[PDB]
């Protein structure tokens, strides 16, 4: 038997091997983020460490095989998923370690509490204290408050354990073959063996970066714009040509500036698109608006949901009598379970959620056929894009309307749809410059660039440079304010969030071009078009078996990523950007700072 | 006589790679009980009439039944080439019955999983039609030879599955009855 031979026989072993032994661990780590018990969170680790100790297992039974003698793509691309000896490359001292301090970030961030020292029997945690105050909070000094706190209590606790973190994470990369941990990160969306298609793990940072630059003229003059009705709303507090203060962005990071339409509506006049009060009017529940969503991918020629996924679903918190994990999340348990773990309320935001996270399902159930090791979406971002056209369609007013939750009398005007893709761009193009920034940051510091005396130094010259924001008060090596982020300081790779957001745009045209829309494509709804759901099916049961240079190309046309579809989103809202800012500063000053 | 069609309402119900054939002789069939009921989820006839089949002859009539798996059934027809036609039970070309399949996911799936339902992964060569293996013999898939033990390139052929009811349809248990009818030369089973 050739080596091709042996290594589909042992796929085959090892997909009927994976399946059960992956169904128990995802099913026990269910029980477990819907029921938090001492069982349930003793059997989520006793069938976590069975899956661990059977993937090592499975890993050097893998090797036996030479990967340059197999010449079949599909089982070349599952036996390098395999062959990864991943973080067990690591002595069992270090890998004990480095275990350690993965849970030990993950737990003084999420029960990490800062108090009020005006109140000091109300102590808060970032989730919903925190994160309240930075939402809706218009006191300055209550602002500034929140924001160190959470950076200064938490944040420094991260520091020594993010410099272990780095080494060892490091050592982990260069011994898979790889420069740093940046580079192992940058691997998802590398493409070896396709002729034609190949991608390398540099032409990430080529591409993200060439691109980048033609998104500036778009954020800054929003960057401007905001900026003049941030000092409406903080006076003697921002220069007119210097850079925002971190703490006045919409969030504990200013990662998304949606907390600011507020302040920033260029029309406040006009009635406001919020159906949540129109939804309570209606008499709707959690499971009204998930049938909703599930009618809204049936219309484009999807299926619905399983018989399955309406019975072992939690669509709702179970009361306090079973407390639960109410991060929305979207689970494929294979072996054709498919649930969604959310505490739904009757607001509109769950409304649009719900369907994100239901076109997730629909991309798990589409490449359910393909083998274990293939069923995941192109690359890290894809994911994200297709669950954003959901709700991107489900979010128009047209489509709002016909549903039920809008009167049929909105006029949708030239100034309804400014502050439509005011609200849109708050949220879309505000988080661009944040998340190549830091992912930028997380770059350099496992490339060594930036040395330990200029951690927290270099990171706030780059957000002055690249972003245009300053922090409000100085921050010596003792901060670790990435890490204040969840992502950072759980071993989440962040430029999945860029990438995503530029494939969503391309998706979007390419499908509304299908659904025969004419308008603008921010007034795009691609319901009742079974032409685009087909054409977009194509995509989403292909899984990982083609490279995502190929997948993204079967729907759109194109072998890389494209900034113009995200451009021509907001251009109609460009050109209005550009007529505010004739008489105001367009760009930032990285000098000034709120302190001397 | 009546024929013994209630190999359907059996207790238990073999494995697909160790399924039971039950020869069906002299006595008067009953094929009303079927084309009158919706309790299948299959009943796919092949080479004769799901009705013209009451007023019909045949030598004898051969039951066979077993277990596979939902998103499996389809592989129970004539001219298939999946894991289960072609290791564990492969129909003729020209095969004349028809196939039955019900979701018994309440009685052969628990929740601890049920993992006696067993199939056939690995088999040196396609199996004939209406043959039939039940050899545990540790399957070879390199040169080297395997001295009754596991290890690389050296699996055990029979796989189980994992029934369990909180799976989707397409991996719940059914059941399966592939009914046969034979003519060679001689009269058995009737109804006209
Ligand atoms: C690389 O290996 C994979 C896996 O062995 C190959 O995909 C397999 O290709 C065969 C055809 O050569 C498929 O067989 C077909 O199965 C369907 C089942 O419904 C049947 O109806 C057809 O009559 C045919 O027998 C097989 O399904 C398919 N496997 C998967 C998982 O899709 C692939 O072709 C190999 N690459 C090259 C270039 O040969
Ligand atoms: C294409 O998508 C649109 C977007 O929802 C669908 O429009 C809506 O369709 C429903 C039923 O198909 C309509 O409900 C009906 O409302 C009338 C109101 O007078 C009521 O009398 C009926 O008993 C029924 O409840 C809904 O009104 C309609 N939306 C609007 C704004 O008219 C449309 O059905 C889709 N096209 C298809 C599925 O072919
Ligand atoms: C919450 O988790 C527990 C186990 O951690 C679930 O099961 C209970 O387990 C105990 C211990 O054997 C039994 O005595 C109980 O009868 C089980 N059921 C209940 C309702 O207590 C429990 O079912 C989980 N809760 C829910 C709502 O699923
Ligand atoms: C994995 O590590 C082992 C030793 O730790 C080594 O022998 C093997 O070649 C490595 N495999 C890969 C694919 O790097
Ligand atoms: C989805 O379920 C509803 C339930 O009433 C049914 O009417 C509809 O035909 C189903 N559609 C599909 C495509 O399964
Ligand atoms: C099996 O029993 C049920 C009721 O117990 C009956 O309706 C059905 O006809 C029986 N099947 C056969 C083949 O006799
Ligand atoms: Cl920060
Ligand atoms: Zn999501």
């Amino acid at each position: 038997s050739t080596i091709e031979e042996q290594a589909k026989t042992f796929l085959d072993k090892f997909n009927h091997e994976a399946e059960d032994l992956f169904y128990q661990s995802s099913l026990a780590s269910w029980n477990y983020n819907t029921n938090i018990t001492e069982e349930n969170v003793q059997n989520m680790n006793n069938a976590g460490d069975k899956w661990s100790a059977f993937l090592k297992e499975q890993s050097t039974l893998a090797q036996m095989y030479p990967l340059q003698e197999i010449q079949n793509l599909t089982v070349k691309l599952q036996l390098q998923a395999l062959q990864q000896n991943g973080s067990s490359v690591l002595s069992e001292d270090k890998s004990k370690r480095l275990n350690t301090i993965l849970n030990t970030m993950s737990t003084i961030y999420s029960t990490g509490k800062v108090c009020n020292p005006d109140n000091p029997q109300e102590c808060l945690l970032l989730e919903p204290g925190l994160n309240e105050i930075m939402a809706n909070s218009l006191d300055y000094n209550e602002r500034l408050w929140a924001w160190e706190s959470w950076r200064s209590e938490v944040g420094k606790q991260l520091r020594p354990l993010y410099e272990e973190y780095v080494v060892l994470k490091n050592e982990m990369a260069r011994a898979n073959h790889y420069e740093d941990y940046g580079d192992y990160w940058r691997g998802d969306y590398e493409v070896n063996g396709v002729d034609g298609y190949d991608y390398s793990r540099g032409q990430l940072i080529e591409d993200v970066e060439h691109t980048f630059e033609e998104i500036k003229p778009l954020y800054e003059h929003l960057h401007a714009y905001v900026r003049a009705k941030l000092m409406n709303a903080y006076p003697s507090y921002i220069s007119p040509i210097g850079c925002l203060p971190a703490h006045l962005l919409g969030d504990m990071w200013g990662r998304f500036w949606t907390n600011l339409y507020s302040l920033t509506v260029p029309f406040g006049q006009k009635p406001n698109i919020d159906v949540t009060d129109a939804m309570v009017d209606q008499a709707w529940d959690a499971q009204r608006i998930f049938k909703e969503a599930e009618k809204f991918f049936v219309s484009v020629g999807l299926p619905n949901m399983t018989q399955g996924f309406w019975e072992n679903s939690m669509l709702t918190d179970p009361g306090n009598v079973q407390k639960a994990v109410c991060h929305p999340t979207a689970w494929d348990l294979g072996k054709g379970d498919f649930r969604i773990l959310m505490c739904t309320k009757v607001t509109m935001d769950d409304f649009l959620t719900a369907h994100h996270e239901m076109g997730h399902i629909q991309y798990d159930m589409a490449y359910a056929a393909q083998p274990f090791l293939l069923r995941n979406g192109a690359n890290e971002g894809f994911h994200e894009a297709v669950g954003e056209i959901m709700s991107l369609s489900a979010a128009t007013p047209k489509h709002l309307k016909s549903i039920g939750l809008l009167s049929p009398d909105f006029q949708e005007d030239n100034e309804t749809e400014i502050n439509f893709l005011l609200k849109q761009a708050l949220t879309i193009v505000g988080t661009l410059p944040f998340t190549y920034m830091l992912e930028k940051w997380r770059w350099m510091v496992f490339k060594g660039e930036i040395p330990k005396d200029q951690w927290m130094k270099k990171w706030w010259e780059m957000k002055r440079e690249i972003v245009g924001v300053v922090e409000p008060v100085p921050h010596d090596e003792t901060y670790c304010d990435p890490a204040s982020l969840f992502h950072v300081s759980n071993d989440y790779s962040f430029i999945r969030y860029y990438t995503r957001t530029l494939y969503q745009f391309q998706f979007q045209e390419a499908l509304c071009q299908a659904a025969k829309h004419e308008g603008p494509l921010h007034k795009c709804d691609i319901s009742n078009s079974t032409e685009a759901g087909q054409k977009l099916f194509n995509m989403l049961r292909l899984g990982k078996s083609e490279p995502w240079t190929l997948a993204l190309e079967n729907v759109v046309g194109a072998k890389n990523m494209n900034v113009r579809p995200l451009l021509n989103y907001f251009e109609p809202l460009f050109t209005w950007l550009k007529d505010q800012n004739k008489n105001s500063f367009v760009g930032w000053s990285t000098d000034w700072s709120p302190y001397a | 006589n009546l024929c013994p069609f209630g190999v359907f309402n059996a207790t238990k119900f073999p494995s697909v790679y160790a399924w039971e054939r039950k020869k069906i002789s002299n006595c008067v069939a009953d094929y009303s009980v079927l084309y009158n009921s919706t309790f299948f989820s299959t009943f796919k006839c092949y080479g004769v009439s799901a009705t013209k089949l009451n007023d019909l002859c045949f030598s004898n009539v051969y039951a066979d039944s077993f277990v596979v798996k939902g998103d499996d059934v389809r592989q129970i027809a004539p001219g298939q080439t999946g894991v289960i036609a072609d290791y564990n039970y492969k129909l003729p070309d020209d095969f004349m019955g028809c196939v039955l399949a019900w979701n018994t996911r309440n009685i052969d799936a628990t929740s601890t999983g049920n993992y006696n339902y067993k199939y056939r992964l690995f088999r040196k060569s396609k199996l004939k039609p209406f043959e039939r293996d039940i050899s545990t013999e540790i399957y070879q898939a390199g040169n080297k030879p395997c001295n009754g033990v596991a290890g690389p390139n050296c699996y055990s052929p029979l796989q189980s599955y994992g029934f369990r009811p909180t799976y989707g349809v397409g991996h719940q248990p059914y059941r399966v009855v592939v009914l046969s009818f034979e003519l060679l030369n001689a009269p058995t089973v009737c109804g006209p």
